[PDB]
């Protein structure tokens, strides 16, 4: 992994040495090449995985995650650059330092090799993500988000730290290829019980679940667009990577344990999808969205058949482009009435025409139209949750007329009727801003054509 | 015929003979406990490091 680590790190003093006019030029051009060379994680073999090193390693599972991760660097640097112009020159360089930082943590935390390794990265991405949340968000309420987003983190963390540990004395090592070979049958006692919430909460609160997912409509609408764009998109999907690796030493514990879990997950997802509706913060409406697809999520995980698996695998990723692509498209709105009142600016359709057709575009990716890989993913999970209890197809069912009515309500409420008479800036949208939501939704529909390369290890 | 012992005379450490064995256990000790093992041999280079957590040294 050092073919990427390297290279990633070198982007900090690319950016302080680069001429101060060409800190966006820079920046933006090597971490597209960086993102290029992350193709080659793709020599994935059918019975073993990648192994680098002693340290890193790379499977089915995180190699897509991967991908995302270096693909949303060039992406943040320009959905960034236009709010951030007015910053003086040292505090826009260490805003792509706290990115680049975030990244480095990133690709290593989705490549360690030993559980503690992950989890020191795990953590170390909390303080570049608190960073950008508190120091160059908009409003007063980034200071109460970034202390949710902290602790919610924490509270949750710290009990896995222990569990961890708590592991490696017991089994000898943390490693993730020994794990799978010395695994040992979790018996049902009570000292179990608590080891496997220790070994979970923390993951569950990354999702999150609903519940403890109150961090979320605050850290995700507080941030600045690129600290949206990856809380969304990759910082959700570590406590989805976190499960998936970890439950391979909670058999058979899990088979009751999920119980609680599936519950508040399945009609939580309902809750949220409901909550949508009638929500008057675009930016507020878009992060619910998120808690109900990672309900999903959470649910294909805890059920653990190959077909939830593949499934989980597949939302996680069309999740963290589609979302992404929301955010960004709200966020160019934004930057023109500045205000995130969904009711604001009507008739959008009428002033800004292309920039409507990403609207629909992202709209029917995130309803999950076929054959995009967000419907493949929750396809994948409804067919699996359905073998696990027939009955959940109702609640399942539901979720998809209730995601339906929210994906389109935003698109008429924002783009359809009659424009807003006094709202008389709406400039025409940039050749920046058109490629920004292009390099989302053409990638997305790019994988249609080959969905394997993210449906995980266990296709 | 007694002469009066000179100054420092009567101070002087003097050698007895004597027929009574001298005493093998005056304190009336118990055998001693054993020491522990000693350590020996080479100091070789500890087996792959540390071994602390996800540490390669
Ligand atoms: C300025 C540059 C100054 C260095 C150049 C000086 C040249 C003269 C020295 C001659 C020489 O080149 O030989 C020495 C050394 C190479 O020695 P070598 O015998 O030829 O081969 C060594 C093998 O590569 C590796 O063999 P190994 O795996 O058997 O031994 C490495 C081993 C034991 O070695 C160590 O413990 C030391 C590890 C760091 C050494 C890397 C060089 C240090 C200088 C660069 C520091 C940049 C910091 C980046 C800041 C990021 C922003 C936060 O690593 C570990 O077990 C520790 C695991 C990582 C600890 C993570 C702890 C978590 C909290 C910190 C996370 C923060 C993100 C990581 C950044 C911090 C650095 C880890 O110089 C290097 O080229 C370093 C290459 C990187 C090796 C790192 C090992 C993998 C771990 C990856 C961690 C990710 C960071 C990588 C940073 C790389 C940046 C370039
Ligand atoms: C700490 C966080 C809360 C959960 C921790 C574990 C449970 C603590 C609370 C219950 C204590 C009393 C146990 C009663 C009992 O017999 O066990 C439960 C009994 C079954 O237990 P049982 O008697 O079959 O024993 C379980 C098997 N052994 C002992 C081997 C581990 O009933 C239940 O199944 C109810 C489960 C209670 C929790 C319901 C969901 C969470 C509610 C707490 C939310 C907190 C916020
Ligand atoms: C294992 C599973 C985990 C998953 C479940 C997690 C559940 C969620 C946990 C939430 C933790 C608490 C809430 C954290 C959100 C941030 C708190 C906050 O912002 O409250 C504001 C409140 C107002 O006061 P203040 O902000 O100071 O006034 C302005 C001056 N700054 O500030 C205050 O009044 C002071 C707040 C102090 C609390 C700080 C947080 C500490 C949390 C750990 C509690 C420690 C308990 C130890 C007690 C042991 C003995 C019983
Ligand atoms: C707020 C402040 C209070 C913080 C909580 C206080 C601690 C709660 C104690 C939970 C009980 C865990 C425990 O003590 O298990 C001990 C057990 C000892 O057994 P051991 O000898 O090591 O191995 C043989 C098995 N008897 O050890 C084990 O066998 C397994 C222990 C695994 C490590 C567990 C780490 C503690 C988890 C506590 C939080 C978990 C729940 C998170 C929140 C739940 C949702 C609300
Ligand atoms: C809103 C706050 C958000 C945070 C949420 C935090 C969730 C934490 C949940 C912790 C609960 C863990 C369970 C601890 C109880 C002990 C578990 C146990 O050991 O019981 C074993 C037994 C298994 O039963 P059985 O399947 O029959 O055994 C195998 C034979 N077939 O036990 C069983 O019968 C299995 C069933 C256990 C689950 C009970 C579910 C209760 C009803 C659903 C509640 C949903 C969650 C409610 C949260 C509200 C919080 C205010």
């Amino acid at each position: 992994m050092l073919k990427y680590i390297i290279p990633t790190i070198m982007l900090m003093p690319l950016t302080w040495l680069s001429k101060n006019n060409m800190i966006w030029v820079n920046s933006t051009a090597h971490s597209l090449l960086i993102s290029f060379t992350s193709l080659l994680l793709m020599n994935q073999f059918g019975d073993n995985s990648l192994n680098f090193s002693l340290l890193f390693f790379s499977d089915s599972l995180s190699t897509p995650l991967l991908i995302l991760t270096m693909w949303l660097l060039p992406l943040m640097l320009m959905a960034s650059q236009h709010h951030l112009s007015k910053e003086n020159l040292t505090r826009k360089k260490l805003f792509i330092t706290m990115l680049i930082s975030l990244q480095l943590f990133l690709i290593m935390t989705f490549t360690a090799m030993e559980l503690i390794l992950f989890y020191i990265l795990f953590e170390a991405t909390l303080v570049p993500t608190l960073i950008i949340i508190t120091r160059w968000g908009n409003q007063t309420e980034r200071l109460n988000a970034g202390l949710y987003f902290l602790f919610y983190t924490l509270a949750g963390s710290l009990p896995l730290l222990v569990a961890l540990i708590y592991i490696q004395n017991t089994v000898g090592s943390l490693n993730f290829l020994m794990l799978q070979y010395w695994v040992q049958p979790v018996h049902n006692s009570w000292s179990n019980v608590f080891m496997w919430l220790a070994c979970m909460m923390a993951f569950m609160v990354k999702m999150p679940l609903y519940g403890l997912h109150l961090w979320l409509p605050k850290a995700h609408v507080e941030a600045p667009i690129a600290g949206s764009m990856v809380l969304a998109a990759v910082l959700l999907k570590l406590g989805g990577y976190g499960m998936l690796r970890i439950t391979l030493i909670l058999n058979p514990m899990t088979d009751f344990m999920a119980y609680p879990f599936i519950m508040l997950s399945l009609w939580g997802m309902i809750m949220t999808s409901s909550i949508c509706l009638r929500q008057t913060d675009l930016k507020s409406l878009i992060a619910y969205s998120s808690v109900s697809h990672m309900a999903l999520v959470i649910v294909a995980i805890l059920i653990q058949t190959p077909w939830s698996y593949m499934g989980a695998t597949a939302l996680m990723i069309a999740h963290g482009l589609t979302s992404s692509m929301l955010f960004c498209l709200a966020n160019s709105n934004y930057e023109r009435i500045h205000s995130r009142t969904m009711i604001l600016a009507r008739g959008l359709q009428t002033l800004l025409p292309l920039m409507a057709t990403w609207w629909l575009l992202a709209s029917l990716t995130n309803l999950a139209l076929p054959p995009t890989i967000n419907l493949i993913g929750e396809l994948f999970v409804v067919m699996s949750t359905f073998s696990w209890s027939n009955i959940t197809i109702i609640l399942m069912g539901v979720n998809m007329v209730i995601t339906a009515l929210y994906s389109l309500y935003m698109l008429i409420m924002t783009q359809r009727g009659k424009y807003t008479y006094h709202i008389n800036n709406i400039s025409p949208s940039f050749t920046r801003e058109n490629a920004l939501m292009s390099l989302h939704i053409l990638p997305l529909l790019l994988l249609t054509l080959n969905p394997k390369i993210i449906l995980g290890p266990l296709y | 015929g007694w002469v009066r012992p000179d100054l420092g005379d009567l101070s002087k450490v003097t050698k007895v003979k004597t027929d009574r064995p001298l005493p093998e256990n005056p304190y009336h000790s118990r055998a001693r406990p054993e020491p522990n093992p000693e350590v020996e041999g080479d100091l070789k280079p500890a087996r792959h490091g540390s071994r602390l957590f996800f540490w390669t040294m």
